[PDB]
């Protein structure tokens, strides 16, 4: 009966919210002064928080959830009442966390060799990657490119057909019919009355959108195209699908890194502010008051105060083993913090509000329970700090901050220099966010089966991406496992999401302000009520659905592309213009081979 | 039986709330009573909002009650350098749970397993039925609403204010007042 779980979830919360402190405290101490005392401290502490995660959710096993009847309990319920593992019997539990650690240090300690000089080798990120992202050696990248996945890729093929396995087994033990519909099961809303969203919708949903999305990616492909025959000539045809080696990194994830390849006018200065911050003398100090005016200016609430003392914004004066990978940290206990070693550049100006604006959602939603401290889905929780780096970002806003003179000129060339530049990267992944993730589902329930993997992600490169093989592979490779998300084991269909909710929130606040112009344009500095309709989102935590939540953003129950769009109509007139003489689009029979 | 200047903890800047509610403030130099009772004890900031008549929740209706006709103040201030800890504070004590809500001024500071629903429990204490004794956790690092606060409450004839007199004008015509007598005239030194 639902008091015993009502008191039961408040002294799960009152605890919880102390154990975690003290554990994620140790882990903040950890990362900002390494030493070994502090990992075997941190390491002990979140010994004693997971102890008493599963100690209690024994208990929260018990509670019959069909006997509760308000929404915000029986969400606590069933968040502490998760099995997960321990379904699996004991030495498949084992072998499963064994298989983990092994596609982990495979992935992360993988070399690839030299076949002129076997005495020198690279690891993945130093050297391997950067030949990938800056080299033009065509045969270089093709070796860097297919030696990762014959030297470490080849590895995790046999590693991936027994991770499959062991996840779906623990999977139907949850009573989710394979491992990809527990993964969905995040956007999963019931009994909300109209607003419910199946764990299978998100299959056609992100298909429907997608389907939206393919003409501005196919003038961008026949675009970017066009372009890499005159850094690739004779490699490339003007009609077939791009070899994949030559895609800005080593998987062709974003291709952001093409841009001195691709660009429009490069004649025109791509703007920048560093120099502003540096002829004006800014610290992290001012970078981030200067990144605090613009919440206080929208209609939000300024730091926690002791933010700014247990916050590390810079590099230590000694000469600290830390990691200053910019993170933005809650403790709970109403404990806001960035661990971050800024260096004046308009970078980290931008990622000052970019991580500001992760702790002013976390500040919104501390009255809720720790259960329901998150996002309303994996897409709100980064969509909602990159819709500030937006505002910050504008041209408008800079020379009204002081980064810009009050007598320069902005100009349509600047804008698709700007623009073509933010396509490579936002809307150029989209067909593999959705290929891969497709691919994974399809694996999960055998769709696709053990003896055509590779020969269906291939099919499915050539047909939803463009995308071609620059040799032949088969079923020994496993070329989604050469990625940190295949061997890690990290669901990726977050970041497709999050691609939509940006600009839905973004245009809707946009609106509210009343602006006048493109949406790239827009500002909500020195506005107010953007900032109420922001705010009455920001403080449900998981406590009400993403459906319903979104109508009080965007004015839609469900997620809608429109606004990407919108943000790119001036640059697609413009490629539907440069490719006139072309062909678009691609033929799936050709290949560099 | 003594002299209270509340006038010096209404002056003085060091509260993070100076709150009344029987009472407005500055008459507590005239307004007397046959006691005041003093109560003193330490809370986190956000739930220091639940310290007032009438209101409700985890404080308000299982500490203790301020009834809605509290004849009296209340008063807090951060103690974050003395009653919050590097290795956090524990040492405070709050009962989370109890059958029937608290009446005014009432003290519950027996504890035995609270339990809920139809069944019977003996210690034990983890399903259906629970330990309702809790501590605290104050870390000096905090948000300000979960770091501590030291609170003291006032319910509000021995207890009279600081009666202050003038200066004495001797020789002179003076409308005059001596303790609870008053009269015109000249005050000379007589023998
Ligand atoms: C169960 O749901 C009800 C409403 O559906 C919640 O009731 C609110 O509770 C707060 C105090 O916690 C009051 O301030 C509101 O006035 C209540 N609203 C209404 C309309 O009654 C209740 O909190 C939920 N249960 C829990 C444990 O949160
Ligand atoms: C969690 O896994 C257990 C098996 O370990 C599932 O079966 C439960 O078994 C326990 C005894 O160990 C019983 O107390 C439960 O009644 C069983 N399940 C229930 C509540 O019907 C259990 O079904 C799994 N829980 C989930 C989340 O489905
Ligand atoms: C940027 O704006 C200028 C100004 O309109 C454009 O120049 C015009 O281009 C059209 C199409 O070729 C000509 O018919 C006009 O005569 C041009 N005007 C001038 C004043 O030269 C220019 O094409 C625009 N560039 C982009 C990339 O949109
Ligand atoms: C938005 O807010 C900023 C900051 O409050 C405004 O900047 C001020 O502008 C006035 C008029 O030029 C100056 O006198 C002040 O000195 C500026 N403040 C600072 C801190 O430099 C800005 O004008 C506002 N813009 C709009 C359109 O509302
Ligand atoms: C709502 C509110 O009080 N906001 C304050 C503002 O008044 C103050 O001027 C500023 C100085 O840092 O900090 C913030």
């Amino acid at each position: 009966i639902e008091e015993q779980a009502k008191t039961f979830l408040d002294k799960f919360n009152h605890e919880a919210e102390d154990l975690f402190y003290q554990s994620s405290l140790a882990s903040w101490n950890y990362n900002t002064n390494i030493t070994e005392e502090n990992v075997q401290n941190m390491n002990n502490a979140g010994d004693k928080w997971s102890a008493f995660l599963k100690e209690q959710s024994t208990l929260a096993q018990m509670y019959p959830l069909q006997e509760i009847q308000n929404l915000t309990v029986k969400l606590q319920l069933q968040a502490l009442q998760q099995n997960g593992s321990s379904v699996l019997s004991e030495d498949k539990s084992k072998r499963l966390n064994t298989i983990l650690n092994t596609m982990s240090t495979i992935y992360s300690t993988g070399k690839v060799c030299n076949p002129d000089n076997p005495q020198e080798c690279l690891l993945l990120e130093p050297g391997l990657n950067e030949i990938m992202a800056n080299s033009l050696d065509y045969n270089e990248r093709l070796w860097a490119w297919e030696s990762w996945r014959s030297e470490v890729g080849k590895q995790l093929r046999p590693l991936y057909e027994e991770y499959v396995v062991l996840k779906n087994e623990m999977a139907r033990a949850n009573h989710y019919e394979d491992y990809g519909d527990y993964w969905r099961g995040d956007y999963e809303v019931n009994g909300v009355d109209g607003y419910d969203y199946s764990r299978g919708q998100l299959i056609e949903d992100v298909e429907h959108t997608f389907e939206e999305i393919k003409p501005l990616y196919e003038h961008l492909h026949a675009y970017v195209r066009a372009k890499l025959m005159n850094a690739y000539p004779s490699y490339i045809s003007p009609i077939g699908c791009l070899p994949a080696h030559l895609l800005g990194d080593m998987w062709g994830r974003f291709w952001t890194n093409l841009y001195s390849l691709t660009v429009p006018f490069g004649q025109k200065p791509n703007i920048d502010v560093t120099d502003a911050m540096v002829d004006q003398a800014w610290d992290a100090q001012r970078i981030f008051k200067e990144a605090e005016k613009f919440f206080v200016s929208v209609g939000l609430p300024n730091m926690t105060q002791g933010f700014w003392e247990n916050s590390m914004l810079t590099d230590p004066g000694n000469v600290q083993k830390a990691v200053c990978h910019p993170t933005a940290w809650d403790l709970g206990k109403g404990d806001f913090r960035i661990l971050m070693c800024t260096k004046v550049t308009m970078d980290d100006f931008l990622t000052a509000h970019h991580e500001m604006g992760h702790i002013q959602y976390d500040m919104a939603y501390a009255a809720q329970p720790f259960l329901l401290r998150n996002g309303a889905n994996e897409g709100f929780h980064e969509a909602v700090g990159e819709i500030m780096s937006l505002s910050a970002a504008t041209p408008k806003h800079l020379k009204s901050i002081g980064l810009l003179s009050p007598d320069f000129q902005e100009d349509n060339e600047t804008e698709i220099n700007f623009l073509l530049k933010q396509a490579l990267t936002i809307v150029g992944t989209l067909p593999f966010t959705y290929m891969l993730e497709k691919w994974r589902w399809m694996v999960f329930k055998g769709e696709i089966p053990k003896d055509q993997w590779m020969k269906k992600w291939w099919e499915m490169k050539r047909e939803i991406v463009g995308v071609v093989e620059p040799v032949p592979h088969d079923e020994t490779y496993c070329d989604p496992a050469s990625l940190f998300h295949v061997s890690n084991d990290y669901s990726f269909i977050r970041y497709y999401t999050r691609t939509l909710y940006q600009f839905q929130f973004q245009e809707a606040l946009c609106q509210a302000a009343k602006h006048e112009g493109p949406l790239h344009k827009c500002d909500i500095s020195n506005s107010t009520e953007a900032g109420q309709k922001l705010f009455n989102m920001l403080r449900l935590g998981k406590s009400e659905p993403w459906t319903l939540a979104l109508e009080n953003v965007v004015g839609a129950k469900n997620m809608n592309v429109r606004p990407l769009l919108n943000y790119f109509e001036p640059l697609f007139t413009w490629l539907k213009d440069q490719n006139k003489n072309s062909f678009v689009g691609w033929s799936t029979d050709w290949s560099p081979y | 039986n003594c002299v209270a200047d509340y006038s010096v903890l209404y002056n003085s800047a060091s509260f993070s709330t100076f709150k009344c509610y029987g009472v407005s403030p500055t008459k507590l130099n005239d307004l007397c009573f046959t006691n005041v009772y003093a109560d003193s004890f330490v809370i986190r900031g956000d739930e220091v909002r639940q310290i007032a008549p009438g209101q409700t929740g985890k404080i308000a209706d299982y500490n203790y009650k301020l009834p809605d006709d509290f004849t009296g103040c209340v008063i807090a201030w951060n103690s974050n350098n003395l009653d919050s800890k590097v290795g956090g504070n524990y040492n405070y004590l709050y009962r989370l749970f109890r059958k029937s809500n608290l009446k005014p001024f009432e003290r519950d500071i027996s504890t035995e397993i609270y339990q809920a629903g139809s069944t019977p429990c003996n210690g034990v204490e983890g399903f259906n039925c629970y330990f309702p004794l809790q501590s605290y956790g104050f870390q000096p690092t905090n948000g300000v609403g979960y770091q501590p606060y030291r609170v003291v409450v006032l319910s509000f004839a021995t207890v009279c204010g600081p009666k202050k007199s003038t200066n004495l004008v001797k020789n002179k015509c003076v409308n005059f007042n001596f303790n609870g007598l008053t009269g015109t005239g000249v005050l000379t030194e007589s023998n």
